[PDB]
RNA sequence: AAAAGACUUCA
RNA sequence: UUCCGUUAACGAACGAGACCUCAGCCUGCUAACUAGCUAUGCGGAGCCAUCCCUCCGCAGCUAGCUUCUUAGAGGGACUAUGGCCGUUUAGGCCACGGAAGUUUGAGGCAAUAACAGGUCUGUCAUGCCCUUAGAUGUUCUGGGCCGCACGCGCGCUACACUGAUGUAUUCAACGAGUAUAUAGCCUUGGCCGACAGGCCCGGGUAAUCUUGGGAAAUUUCAUCGUGAUGGGGAUAGAUCAUUGCAAUUGUUGGUCUUCAACGAGGAAUGCCUAGUAAGCGCGAGUCAUCAGCUCGCGUUGACUACGUCCCUGCCCUUUGUACACACCG
């Protein structure tokens, strides 16, 4: 009860730095009296660039605020095991078309026009209302499946969220993803499973 | 009530019994087994359901052709 | 049991008093008149005459003296074996006319 | 009746087994009150004047049965069993129960008696000797609950 | 054997003479009718036959809820068995049989629903398929009952029991034996 | 009839101190594994591969006792501003799964730390 | 038991004499007394009392037909 | 230059300026229907 | 030596009993069985399969029902009883049956939600 | 089936 | 929109069903003194006094034990089987088996799109506007929300004897104990106190200790005798403790005293179909203190319907529309 306490506010720390962060997400796992916190990112190169003074000033502060030992820790670049799945670049790509600009519906097409492309097999991108700084009325665009809510838990959802600041109105966010299982084989679309073998002269006939 | 057949069933019942046939039986037991063999269904209960509606569409077609199970 | 009448602004309703006080008992249990002949003659040996066994609560209404006039009496009959008293986790009983 | 004095301590119905028993404790050379009483002892009615028949010999009664059975037990055990002392609405008021001073006053005298020792974080322990008269009075109970 | 049923009354020893009745009271179960408390799916079956009975345990559920306010089977069980002792000795006659009397007088055979259609409240009746007339009989012994308690010293097994025997004699001083023809009567000649 | 002279007596193991011999006497068994996972899963898998260890070490103690469920049980409408229905179930279940050994020898201890199988998983070697 | 003031004499009015707990007649009178009391030194309790409306905070959200005058109409 | 203190009583988070709020989560009890989504507890790992 | 337990269940609460086919006693609790639940109608439920049988002296039952009110306590020990003997007579087949055992009812105390006043009786007004 | 009528501006 | 089938439409996706979660059945599977039960002894109690019998210990050991407990992994229901009815199908009804025949029961997900629904007072999310040292900042002190002639809602407690009081019976489940400082957060045990409470030790950041969660309804033996009753516990005053520096428009609790309306509730009106109604307690949440609250949980447990759309809301057809601001037209 108390430990999960605990195990509550070590989930806080990720939360607070990977608020905003022009990166891309933090999986962490702790191995004895370290934590490895992997940045899984594209963009990884900036954030440590080995040696300098960079790389310390990121681990140190986490430690002093929580964690146990006066002792070092790790940091970890990882490439991305599909872009998909998890991330925080997937919502921060799009903030970064409505800068400049370009049609707001056109920046929302692009990022679908990715994401397809990485496997997915649906794909929801939804885009805050308010085109012309109007009333607000959220715009979609979707291909194919796509479950964020209903059918099972093991569906590998990202989920986001943003915001935009124009001189007339916030132009939010949240880009969704509905995608595969994680990259090994285990893919399970919509819990029951159909299949069949191939064909009936046996001796031989099993599959699955 | 409950107890009525989804279109997911509907299509999986009759692919099974078309290229498995000699080896499926009227009985209910021995074709759980085989719906082990031919496909991972993830909890017991879809397990149970398709074998005993296939074993019920195999007493009609060995006392009459059923419309859309070709043998 | 009956309704009530209703309200008014000040007002509450009732409707109903009772059927009110008789068979003050214990009081007049102790004393000569009830103590000697009146609850042994009259009341406590004719009910069951005419319904051979009885339970006590329905003769209480009938002869209307409370329960607890008799509590004593019940005993003192039955040693007699004038009565026959049972038991019950309610304390209900019986008084009854004959053992033969 | 001799061969009943072990068995007869377990098996007979413990409310009548009280009222037996608390005739047996009027033989005791203890039943001391000392004036602790006179506030309100207990719950509303039971300030101790009515005691001797009504409340004193069966709550002692009440306390010495339930401790050989159930032995290791102490002196916040034996409060919330006579007592109620469970949160009120605030509207509806009934009694109000006591219970800690009464219950160890009364475990002193059986402890001075000698049916009582003290286990030092178990709460009170029933003695060999206590046990004897527990079993030995509960003899003659047998009769009447048989 | 030694059957319980309060260990102290047969139930086989009941003769139903209303042979309809009968057929709808089960006085056999299984293996014998008893009375011991437990649970029963009785459903929601009409017109045919639609559960099993016990007489007793349908006295005393009935007894439990009408008649207002904090009762238990427990509770209502412990007053059923006062009360048939006593109806058993101011009878002199096995209780079951006089219950099973009661019943079939206080049974009305039409009853008097409230439906509104057009432009006017019509009672044409309606079923009152044979448990309804069990449950009925014994609703409005209780509410009788109850009025006794409240202002009177009278144990309110008692003022049921005396209203018990008066039913089944076909006496108007039995609360439901004057409800049962009231029902008829409304219902019968605003046809 | 009577005669017994107690204690433990017969020469020692208890199911709450796994006796072995040598190290000057091994008397000192008595570490618990504790895992606390968010998954389930690998909870689970965790506590198998301990058991493999314990086959290997000399000698194999004894499989889990997976203990309890603790909840901390959040039914909250979070607002509304005047809603009373259709909150929003998410409870906690949370196990602790304890795994004794017949032996925990210097051996032992340095391999089950140096080699766990947690991902998210995090089995502590623990306090007497 | 007993009940028994005390205290320097110096207070002028009243005191409370200890919980009475000599009870009769003695307890019902001096209860008319102890409103006055407080109505004397000129606490809050004792305006309160003067008006008529009950002291000691309950709720008057609604329910004041006990609490100073009974059920009338409306209101203000 | 500050005067005179007493006023312990209900503390308050940092996330929330509001006289309720909690220890465990470190948030509000409206803060929390976030937290929910995301699991957050342990052994807890969503979708109920 | 001779205890056999054989797991009935059938309401919440359970019972587990070391039975010995030989004298007749019944107990629960190290306490007799008709004594223990005295002046009630459910006590005679345990009665009625040692009295409805023709069968006295085949059971001294042990039995030990552990946590939770003494209302719930009667109704385990009769089912155990039937079916420990039920091994040993094929005779006695048709007693356990007929005598009626074995319910769960697998409706044990549902989920309360909210708007619920109880659980399933909701509020008054809304 | 006869008890069923009204109901602001931008809109 | 569950399916079959007719079939100018064919084949998909979304929602739902399915699924997921949770409650059931397994001396099965795998285990466990940080959980138990047996068996064995039994120092220990009682009795025949004698083996025995019977009780007792969260250790007196053992276990080839896992029924509960605990939690992992399974199988278990597919309305199986049989019979009726039906395009003889999808199905629905019953009998039997069965723990369960009923989407397995109970929950959660519950969409596209709509609403000027509600929230700028969750958030250093935020456009615009204002304000900004004489602050609409912030901090400190004090007061407010508690104000009451009265309308409304959720609630609480009753009207009683299916009950109160007083002994007496004495049995839990879901949860939770944050360093909280010199034992402090939960508190057993010992003293002292009528109570409320105080105090001293000790265990516990916890399957272990608190907690056999020894809880209340209920259950039993009295009292009472139908009485505004000792039911009911209002309003009031005094007094003592607890928390807070401080308790007042009485924070809360108790003691003493006061001893209400209420004698079953009208016009109306909600909710409910067997572990549900009604009665009943508890833990958690907010939290220095304050719960008649909520959210879960156990416990005691039905009468009546398993039908229909009269009342009511919405869905698919056909039909009408002068409506589309959509009948508040």
């Amino acid at each position: 009860v108390s430990d999960g306490v605990f195990y509550a506010e070590l989930n806080e720390m990720l939360t607070r730095e990977l608020a905003e962060d022009g990166y891309s997400g933090v999986e962490v796992r702790v191995t004895p009296m370290r934590t490895e916190i992997i940045i899984r990112a594209t963009r990884t190169q900036n954030v440590l660039g080995e040696k300098g003074r960079r790389i310390r000033e990121l681990t140190s502060v986490v430690q002093k605020r929580f964690n146990f030992l006066e002792n070092g820790v790790e940091l970890y670049a990882e490439k991305v095991v599909n872009r998909g799945l998890c991330a925080i670049a997937q919502a921060e790509s799009l903030r970064y078309k409505l800068l400049g600009g370009l049609a707001v519906r056109r920046a929302c097409y692009g990022v679908l026009r990715f994401v397809m492309e990485s496997g997915a097999k649906g794909c929801e991108v939804i885009v805050s209302g308010k085109l012309r700084a109007q009333r607000a009325k959220s715009m979609k665009f979707k291909d194919g499946y796509m479950i964020s809510s209903g059918q099972p838990v093991n569906e590998y959802i990202d989920a986001a969220v943003r915001h935009v600041l124009l001189r007339q109105g916030v132009l939010g966010i949240k880009v969704k993803i509905m995608l595969d299982w994680d990259p090994k084989g285990k893919l399970g679309p919509t819990t029951p499973l159909p299949d069949l073998v191939t064909i009936h002269p046996p001796k031989e006939e099993n599959e699955l | 009530m409950g107890r009525v057949r989804t279109k997911t069933v509907k299509k999986t019942s009759r692919q099974v019994i078309e290229k498995y046939y000699s080896r499926m039986t009227l009985d209910f037991h021995t074709n759980k087994k085989v719906l082990e063999e031919v496909s991972i269904l993830p909890s017991k209960r879809l397990r149970n359901k398709v074998a005993g509606f296939t074993t019920h569409l195999m007493r009609r077609i060995q006392r009459g052709p059923v419309r859309g199970i070709s043998l | 049991p009956p309704p009530s009448s209703k309200p008014a602004k000040s007002g509450g309703g009732k409707q109903k008093k009772k059927k009110w006080s008789k068979g003050k008992q214990k009081e007049k249990v102790n004393n000569s008149v009830l103590f000697d002949k009146a609850t042994y003659d009259k009341l406590l040996s004719e009910v069951p005459k005419y319904k051979q066994i009885t339970p006590s609560v329905l003769s209480e209404r009938l002869r209307i003296n409370g329960s607890l006039a008799r509590q004593a009496i019940k005993d003192l009959e039955s040693r007699g074996a004038i009565r026959v008293v049972s038991v019950h986790s309610s304390q209900l009983i019986y008084t009854r006319a004959t053992n033969a | 009746m001799a061969d009943s004095t072990a068995r007869t301590v377990k098996d007979v119905n413990p409310h009548e087994f009280v009222k037996a028993y608390s005739a047996h404790l009027k033989r005791s050379g203890k039943m001391e009150l000392p004036e602790w009483v006179d506030i309100v002892k207990t719950a509303r009615f039971k300030e101790l004047p009515p005691y001797d028949p009504d409340w004193y010999y069966t709550r002692a009664a009440s306390i010495a049965r339930k401790i050989y059975l159930r032995q290791g037990i102490g002196v916040g055990g034996f409060q919330k069993i006579y007592g109620g002392r469970q949160r009120n609405g605030s509207r509806p008021p009934h009694f109000c129960k006591s219970s800690g001073a009464i219950s160890r006053n009364i475990l002193q005298q059986l402890q001075k008696m000698g049916i009582i020792d003290v286990d030092p974080k178990g709460g009170r322990l029933i003695t060999s000797q206590g046990r004897r008269d527990l079993d030995q009075v509960a003899g003659r109970v047998d009769v009447t609950i048989a | 054997q030694v059957v319980k049923l309060f260990n102290c009354w047969s139930f086989e020893d009941v003769q139903v003479n209303d042979i309809s009745l009968a057929d709808y009271l089960a006085v056999s179960s299984t293996k014998h009718a008893t009375y011991l408390p437990h649970t029963a799916g009785r459903y929601s079956a009409k017109r045919f036959r639609k559960a099993q009975c016990p007489l007793v345990e349908r006295l005393t559920n009935s007894l439990m809820m009408h008649g207002r306010n904090n009762g238990k089977k427990i509770m209502a069980v412990r007053i059923v068995k006062h009360a048939m002792e006593i109806i058993h000795l101011l009878t002199d006659a096995n209780p079951i049989q006089v219950i099973v009397d009661a019943i079939i007088n206080s049974g009305p055979r039409e009853d008097a629903t409230r439906i509104g259609s057009a432009g006017a409240v019509r009672r044409q009746a309606v079923d009152i398929s044979p448990l309804r007339r069990v449950n009925q009989a014994i609703y409005l012994l209780t509410t009788g009952a109850r009025e006794s308690a409240f202002r009177n010293i009278k144990t309110i097994a008692e003022c049921l029991a005396d209203e018990l025997i008066n039913a089944a004699k076909g006496s108007s001083n039995s609360y439901a034996i004057k409800k049962k023809d009231e029902i008829e009567r409304v219902a019968k000649a605003n046809r | 009839m009577a005669a017994a002279d107690v204690a433990y007596a017969p020469p020692m193991k208890s199911g709450k101190i796994g006796f072995e011999s040598s190290q000057e006497v091994q008397h000192r068994i008595r570490i618990t594994l504790s895992s606390k996972s968010v998954k389930n899963l690998e909870k689970v898998c965790g506590d198998l591969v301990k058991g493999a260890k314990d086959k290997s070490l000399k000698v194999k103690g004894p499989v889990r006792m997976p203990t309890k469920v603790l909840h901390i049980t959040t039914r909250k409408s979070p607002c509304g501003e005047g809603t009373n229905t259709w909150d929003r179930f998410e409870m906690r279940v949370h196990k602790r799964v304890i795994d004794l050994v017949s032996s925990a020898d210097v051996v032992k201890q340095i391999t089950s730390i140096t080699i766990e199988p947690g991902v998210e998983v995090e089995v502590t070697i623990s306090d007497q | 038991f007993k009940v028994p003031d005390w205290f320097l004499n110096r207070k002028k009015d009243y005191k409370d004499g200890r919980f009475s707990q000599v009870v009769s007649n003695a307890v019902d009178m001096k209860l008319r007394d102890d409103l006055e009391r407080l109505k004397k030194i000129r606490n809050h309790r004792g305006l309160r009392h003067y008006w008529g409306v009950r002291v000691r905070g309950q709720h008057t959200k609604t329910t004041g037909r006990r609490g100073k005058t009974v059920g009338v109409s409306k209101k203000r | 230059s500050h005067p005179k203190n007493y006023g312990a009583g209900s503390r308050v988070c940092r996330v929330c300026g509001n006289s309720h709020g909690l220890i465990r989560k470190y948030g509000l009890m409206c803060c929390r229907q976030c937290f929910r989504s995301d699991a957050k507890d342990i052994g807890f790992i969503k979708y109920r | 030596a001779v205890s056999y337990c054989k797991p009935g269940r059938g309401l919440i609460k359970v019972n587990g009993v070391p039975i010995e086919l030989i004298r007749p006693e019944m107990l629960r609790l190290k306490a007799f069985e008709p004594i223990l639940l005295a002046g009630r109608s459910r006590f005679k439920d345990i009665d009625m399969r040692i009295r409805v049988r023709g069968g006295g002296k085949t059971s001294q039952i042990y039995a030990i029902r552990q946590a939770i009110a003494k209302a719930l306590v009667a109704y385990y020990q009769k089912y155990v009883d039937e079916a420990s003997k039920k091994e040993v007579k094929d005779i006695f087949a048709r007693y356990d049956r007929t005598l009626l055992v074995a319910d769960p009812r697998r409706c044990e105390p549902k989920k309360f939600g909210g708007r619920g006043a109880r659980a399933r009786f909701q509020k008054s007004y809304r």
